């Protein structure tokens, strides 16, 4: 939120004129906020549009933000905790799957208008389930690819 | 001594500006300036800088001119508007470190004995980071001197503060990777890692040829560490390794199986819901 | 599931569906013979006096259980034959009265082969039932089924044992149940959407 | 010396060693130097080179305590015997992988039955791991291998290799910088 | 002297090459290990040893050529794998 302003002399409105004689559409492309307009604004000062001067070089070197070391790409994630994480997640998948079919059976026995309210107080199994599938697949794919690349690129 | 350094982006933009700003004044190949920052534990955090007038003539390796009192009183000026920052290093923008540089350090070390050297490459062609960090040490060896004086490597990374990160994120409107996730987890990684490793091996060969002939000032320490590196490579062919690798992948696949099954049945339920929500509504238009 | 839900031997009144509390005891001991293994057997159905006092009046079932526990295989088979004959004509056991039997027998074999490793088959004749060829064909047809992991050699009349890990078995049932569920879900997929 | 091995003894010996005045008595200096280092002579040379010096000088009164009283002397000699045989077992398990019964029995200068009876209470106290076989006279250490470990150490070796190959290049660059810059 | 593979070796071969009787080689290798110049392990019932690392040494302009060669036809594999992967997953993030 940046803005630019300049004063105007009350003389001009004593003549009954208005400042900023106008020849082009390009000044009117934005509207002031109500909060800015409660304060003086047009009855005392006027705003000017702004834009950002850029060049390619600084962009080309700024996007390096959060780039990382090549070696980081080839690490195998401690094969002993990996299986612990996996068959921790599977447990809550168990306890959720046993709670899914209740919400499948109640699919239609009540007015759908209040069905939204049926969500609000109590987490639903369906949406809350599939993020675990997302996690499991995303992890177990890359963990397996990296091992192959290693077992080829070194000796 | 010091274990890593974190650099804020504002110094990057400041240096990039300074380089062109001097390009106005003269045919200078290089520029130099002062780095301001702060400490926590073994970690250095660097955040602000200003340039100092500097001159050098390629006539010889021993004719250069850095101005004292400009730095002396400019640091006073900055102190008088933010007390938290202390002088903590200096930077220059040469593509590689120059022969003068150690004798440069012995000048400004008076201002902070821990002073560190940071290189900021102004013209990237490559996928490594632009920064480097070097600290001075004496090192002992059998003969030729009791100690040499040597720059040695400290690890460096770019960071960001709460609000400068908002500032930079406003500017990068023009490009982003489509989605973070497994395609970013790969393309942003493995290919880049492989390219880096290839470039490292290329530089090793480029030196090794200019040691088989050329100038060839043979240095035995290089050969020692290379012997270690070549000894370290494992034999993949061993049966007892193979049985383990299979016994692991043949386990990992089961989880992908189960997850894909669950995904399919959920999508099926979604289709059923859609179709019954259509056939019981389309009839209303008669 | 029966043996788990038949552990109500202290809360079963003289109900209107089983005229005899003793019939209830016989049913629960019959199912507990199959369901549970040696520690639980030795801990629950033999240490609970509420059924021991009842069994005191039922010599046949008492000796039937004791024969299996005490490894007196010679007397085991006559009792088993009597039991299966009785339950062939009984309700809610006839439709599979053979299945039950074919379990107990194989179970008996698994109760003897794991203590030793190179037992000759001749010992069975004077310890389990006379007839070398009978035991031979029985063991052959039980090995072929994929249970009772062991092996037999005829030139020297010897029986060896092996120790397969508890992974391959934990794999076949997974793969087959996956196959059947995939088939079912494919049928659901095509039966809907014309 | 009499204390059984533990971290407290293993660093207390380090603290008390290297005292300037201690050099005035080179005998006990050699004693703790012997017990600090690797595999040590079984039993003969130590008693032959130190079993008689415990009465000369002007400081042998604790030595007489180790000798004089019958019960105290016998107990402390037995404990020294146990300490040295334990040190031998610890170091050989540190270096060896699999060994025959008679070889180490000879290296302990005592019969095979005594050897196994002495190491049995060691292994049941969970201080040294061994699985001896009393049919072929072959004993070993070498704990069984778990799948998670093998490739884990493989990955560790990969990490070290990457770090070393990364560190080489900077040193190479600073080598070129001082010769071919001008 | 030996390759990096195949560097297991037997007691009697040491006994010959050091002209010391077999019964001493155990104490010799123990000594060698204890001063850290070589790292490995021993098998007394097979009478064999498995050395795994050895102190570096100086070596001359003829030996380094083998380093050059093995490095070149190592780097070729990295180049091949990069050119493979950046093709086979072209679509997933072109």
């Amino acid at each position: 939120v940046i803005d630019a302003f300049r004063l105007i002399n009350a003389n001009m409105m004593v003549l009954g004129h208005e400042p900023r004689q106008t020849t082009s559409n390009l000044g009117h492309l934005n509207k002031p906020s109500i909060q800015a307009l409660i304060h003086g604004l047009n009855r005392h000062y006027y705003s000017i549009t702004i834009n950002y001067r850029k060049n390619e070089l600084e962009q080309k070197m700024l996007l390096n933000l959060h780039k990382k070391s090549w070696m980081e790409g080839l690490t195998l994630q401690d094969y002993s905790e990996h299986c612990k994480h996996n068959e921790s997640v599977v447990k809550e998948m168990l306890e959720l799957a046993k709670n899914y079919n209740k919400a499948v059976e109640e699919e239609d026995k009540m007015t759908p208008e209040q069905l939204a309210i049926k969500n609000v107080g109590k987490q639903d199994p369906k949406r809350h389930l599939e993020e675990h599938v997302d996690v499991l697949m995303t992890s177990n794919i890359v963990q397996c690819l990296a091992a192959m690349l290693d077992t080829v690129v070194f000796k | 001594a010091v274990q890593k350094v974190v650099v804020h982006p504002l110094v990057l933009l400041s240096v990039v500006d300074h380089f062109n700003r001097i390009g106005k004044v003269g045919n200078q190949k290089r520029v130099v300036g002062v780095l301001l920052g702060s400490w926590q534990k073994k970690v250095l955090d660097v955040s602000n800088s200003f340039a100092v007038p500097f001159d050098e003539d390629d006539k010889d390796d021993s004719v250069w001119f850095l101005d004292h009192d400009y730095l002396e009183n400019m640091y006073g000026m900055f102190k008088k508007v933010n007390a938290r920052e202390r002088i903590v290093g200096w930077y220059h923008t040469g593509p590689k470190l120059h022969k003068n540089d150690i004798a440069i350090n012995e000048l400004m070390k008076r201002y902070c004995p821990n002073s560190v050297l940071v290189i900021i490459d102004v013209k990237p062609k490559d996928l490594g980071l632009p920064t480097e960090a070097y600290i001075s040490v004496e090192e002992v060896h059998d003969d030729g001197t009791p100690t040499s004086k040597t720059f040695e490597h400290v690890t460096s990374e770019i960071g960001a503060e709460e609000a400068e990160e908002v500032g930079v994120e406003h500017l990068l409107r023009d490009i982003k990777d489509t989605t973070v996730g497994t395609l970013s987890q790969r393309i942003t990684n493995q290919v880049h890692g492989l390219k880096g490793l290839n470039s490292k091996l290329l530089d090793i060969r480029s030196y090794l040829e200019k040691v088989a002939t050329g100038k060839l000032p043979i240095n035995h320490q290089i050969i020692y560490q290379l012997q270690d590196v070549f000894n370290l490579l494992p034999d993949v062919s061993l049966q007892e390794f193979v049985k383990a690798f299979y016994l692991k992948t043949n386990d990992q696949m089961v989880v992908v199986y189960l997850a894909s099954l669950i995904r399919s049945v959920v999508a099926l339920h979604n289709l059923i819901n859609n179709k019954i929500a259509n056939r019981d509504a389309e009839k209303k238009e008669g | 599931q029966a043996a788990e839900l038949f552990l109500d031997t202290v809360s079963t009144f003289t109900s209107y569906e089983l005229m005899d509390y003793k019939t209830f005891v016989t049913y629960t001991v019959y199912v507990s013979m199959i369901a549970l293994e040696r520690p639980d057997l030795r801990e629950k159905v033999i240490k609970g006096a509420e059924i021991l006092e009842v069994l005191h009046s039922l010599p046949a079932v008492r000796q039937y259980l004791f024969s299996l526990y005490e490894c007196r295989y010679s007397v085991f088979f006559q009792s088993l034959a009597v039991v299966e004959q009785e339950m062939k004509k009984d309700w809610l056991f006839a439709p599979h009265y053979r299945y039950y039997v074919r379990e107990m027998r194989i179970h008996a074999y698994s109760q003897l082969l794991e203590s030793y490793r190179s037992l000759t088959l001749g010992y069975m004749a004077e310890a389990f039932g006379v007839g070398v060829e009978f035991i031979d064909q029985e063991l052959s047809r039980f090995i072929a089924a994929g249970r009772l992991h062991c092996k037999i050699d005829k030139v020297n009349e010897i029986v060896e044992t092996n120790r397969p890990d508890s992974k391959n078995w934990q794999y076949q049932e997974t793969i087959k149940k996956g196959d059947l569920l995939l088939n079912r879900v494919q049928k659901l997929s095509r039966v809907i959407n014309m | 010396i009499l204390a059984p091995f533990d971290n407290e003894q293993s660093d207390l010996v380090h603290r008390i060693s290297g005292d300037k005045k201690l050099e005035e008595i080179p005998k006990y200096k050699d004693l703790l130097k012997l017990f600090t280092t690797m595999e040590l002579m079984r039993w003969s040379t130590l008693v032959e080179d130190y079993g008689m010096e415990l009465r000369k000088g002007s400081l042998e009164s604790p030595a007489t305590d180790v000798f004089g009283s019958t019960e105290e002397g016998e107990k402390r000699w037995k404990d020294l015997k146990n300490r040295v045989v334990e040190h031998n077992i610890r170091i050989m398990a540190k270096y060896y992988t699999r060994i025959t019964m008679k070889r180490m029995a000879q290296l302990l200068d005592l019969s095979v039955d005594e050897s196994e009876a002495f190491l049995s209470n060691l292994v049941v106290n969970k201080t040294i791991f061994a699985k001896v076989d009393r049919l072929a006279g072959i004993i070993n250490f070498q704990r069984p291998k778990d799948p998670n470990n093998l490739l884990n150490d493989w990955s560790q070796k990969l990490n070290s290799l990457m770090s070393l190959v990364n560190k080489t290049t900077h040193l190479i660059a600073k080598e070129e910088m001082i010769h071919n810059l001008q | 002297t030996r390759p990096a593979n195949h560097r297991q070796l037997t007691f009697e071969e040491i006994a010959k090459s050091a002209k010391i009787t077999v019964n001493e080689v155990e104490l010799l290798v123990m000594k060698a290990l204890s001063v850290g110049l070589v790292k490995g392990s021993i098998d007394e019932v097979d009478k064999r040893v498995h050395m795994t690392w050895v102190q570096p040494r100086v070596l001359d302009l003829q030996q380094i050529k083998g380093m050059k060669d093995r490095l070149e036809f190592w780097c070729t594999d990295v180049k091949s794998m990069e050119m493979l992967v950046e093709h086979q997953a072209h679509d997933i993030l072109t």
